[PDB]
């Protein structure tokens, strides 16, 4: 059903990275502004790259469900989300 | 029932959902809901046509019709804003 996700934050130039191991869209939101020193309220944006190579935006528990969906279908082991805080 | 709505010129924001009262209605609200800059009755649902070209639907009906033309097993659907 869900899988491993490896979260990588594009942030202050840097590349952020972390694995998280059901999984929900806020437990990812809060786990990339703690990775990141962010405050709580720090808006985000993320993305997952399909089989197309399209960036999908996920702000939702539905989005990332459907990327688990289309990421077990092609029997991948991780799911790579991009994650890019916004720049105030 | 697999769904990727690109948000349009070029795709500037794409999302991807399951979908199996209307049919055109509970999409369109599907849509609304799922993209952060739209609200119901704010924007223009389209399929592509075989030849390529974007075309409006609006109704159940052209709805079905623009299911007829969408064979990948991922039904695609272009939004512009009103």
């Amino acid at each position: 059903p869900h899988m491993r996700v490896r979260l990588k934050a594009h942030y202050g130039g840097d590349i952020l990275i972390t694995s998280v191991d059901t999984t929900t869209f806020q437990d990812l939101c809060e786990e990339v502004r703690d990775m990141c020193g962010l405050h709580q309220q720090h808006p985000l944006t993320l993305k997952w790259v399909d089989s197309e190579g399209d960036p999908c935006t996920v702000s939702s528990q539905m989005e990332l469900e459907e990327a688990f969906r289309l990421a077990c279908q092609g029997r991948d082991e991780v799911l790579i989300i991009h994650v890019f805080p916004s720049i105030p | 029932l697999t769904v990727k709505a690109y948000l349009l010129d070029a795709a500037r924001e794409i999302r991807r959902f399951s979908f199996c009262p209307g049919p055109c209605e509970r999409l369109l609200s599907r849509v609304a809901a799922l993209f952060p800059a739209l609200r119901p009755g704010g924007f223009q649902a389209h399929y592509r046509a075989e030849r390529g070209d974007l075309v409006a639907f609006s109704s159940d009906e052209e709805l079905t019709m623009a299911m007829s033309y969408v064979k990948d097993d991922i039904f695609r659907i272009y939004i512009k804003e009103k």
